[PDB]
């Protein structure tokens, strides 16, 4: 007998185990397809869930050609149901398997699509924090759509007994060590590892022993295959750089000669008074669980610091101008 | 199952609320809707099809449509509420009380 998530009828499983359970949903009136990621919420704390909702709130309001779109989130006592765009192209690395290794030009094409999505999400204060091949989906036209922005804290696991740790092959050392870190810097590192994989068909850091793999990651030493052109190599080394202070920023990546090749937005103002604050926008915001505290939201909009509260507000305000 | 973003924003060209009804024939479903309508004194409605209604709640009046459509499984139905004109907030409220009737 048929299970539903709001209007979506649940059908087959598209993905299972690690990286979570995913089901095909079919809208019972429009017959449109969606992918529904099912996440057990029993062990997630409230503040974790509120922090995630705030980020998802932003994602629900922005759009990029290489970011998988989220339609909604449904909640009961045990599960979150994340209702996502459905794509039909499989995974980027399925492609890399068939080819063994990508052409530099072809690697540059997908690389630009990724950097552009990262830049867009970062400039809206959204980091990925756990960028992996599984997150790199392909659409109808073989364009990348990146899954799971804003969802690193959900810890979608294979096992109820085992906590999901993230994929260490693609993680920067500061994430491995459990340190405070800049999510932007972590995405850059992960993005360098993925690029290395596109070009080489193998990982920079790999080992049959998990402890040894972690050592290798922290160490940052890897073999650069000689066929990789020297400008491209310097870009990989600037991304896969252990010192987070010296690691390349996105702006420097986009200015890199290899990035360029050789062929040849919401505006955050400040709210001086509460009289300036839009009541309709305030009510939209207050409808979210992460904003039950009306006064705390006002404080967060009236303060000088840039925060996700302001990001949502202005995204909603501009959405209202139309 | 509650939606996080159902009262947050509408990205779609039409503002809509869907309800899936599990164990009721079409006659029960229509009877639930009409009961809910009559239970709302400031709301008049009319019948515009064997499977659809128009209503108006009365500042600007909320005008909307209610459609019943058969899904394909045993028989499950869906009810679609479509805002024609008027404030969203008042529309959501009215729909909540109709929906509550439909679910019990």
């Amino acid at each position: 007998h048929a299970q539903y998530v709001g209007p979506y009828r649940l059908e087959k499983t598209l993905g299972k185990g690690q990286t979570g359970l995913v089901k095909l949903g079919i809208h019972c009136v429009t017959c449109q397809k969606v992918a529904i990621k099912i996440v057990n919420r029993e062990k997630l704390s409230e503040s974790v869930l509120m922090k995630v909702e705030r980020e998802i709130a932003i994602l629900k309001l922005i759009e990029h050609p290489h970011v998988l779109k989220l339609h909604d989130v449904y909640e009961n006592k045990k599960y979150l149901y994340l209702v996502l765009e459905h794509v039909s192209g499989g995974e980027l690395f399925d492609y890399l398997v068939k080819k063994g290794r990508l052409t530099p030009k072809e690697a540059r094409k997908f690389f630009r699509q990724i950097i552009s999505a990262l830049d867009f999400c970062h400039s809206h204060s959204i980091c990925h924090r756990d960028l992996k091949p599984e997150n790199l989906l392909l659409d109808e036209r073989n364009n990348i759509r990146i899954a799971d922005f804003g969802m690193a804290s959900l810890q979608v696991g294979d096992s109820l007994l085992e906590t999901s740790c993230g994929s260490p092959h693609y993680a920067c050392p500061e994430v491995i060590r459990g340190e405070k870190y800049d999510g932007r810097k972590a995405d850059v590192w992960s993005c360098g590892v993925i690029l290395f994989a596109l070009l080489v068909g193998a990982l920079p850091f790999d080992d049959d022993n998990l402890r040894q793999l972690l050592e290798k990651v922290k160490r940052g030493v890897f073999h650069m295959p000689h066929f990789i052109p020297p400008d491209c190599q310097s870009l990989l080394r600037g991304m896969i750089e252990v010192d987070a202070a010296r690691r390349l920023t996105l702006e420097h990546i986009q200015k890199h000669i290899w990035y360029i090749g050789g062929k040849n937005k919401v505006q955050i103002r400040s709210l001086p008074s509460l009289e300036d604050i839009d009541p309709d926008v305030l009510d939209s915001m207050h409808s979210l669980g992460c904003f039950r505290d009306r006064n705390k939201l006002l404080q967060d909009l009236l303060s000088e610091e840039e925060n996700q509260e302001k990001m949502i507000y202005f995204l909603l305000l501009d959405r209202k101008l139309e | 199952k509650k939606s996080w973003f159902g009262n947050f924003i509408n990205l779609e060209k039409e503002e809509q609320i869907f309800v899936v009804i599990k164990d009721k024939p079409l006659s029960s479903i229509k009877a639930d809707i009409v009961h809910a309508f009559l239970s709302i004194p400031s709301l008049s409605h009319s019948v515009i099809s064997q499977t659809s209604f128009r209503a108006e709640y009365k500042q600007k009046p909320v005008k909307f449509q209610v459609d019943i459509t058969y899904t394909e499984g045993n028989g499950i139905y869906s009810v679609t509420f479509t805002l024609l004109s008027g404030p969203s907030r008042r529309f959501k409220r009215v729909v909540e009380t109709i929906q509550a009737q439909l679910l019990s």
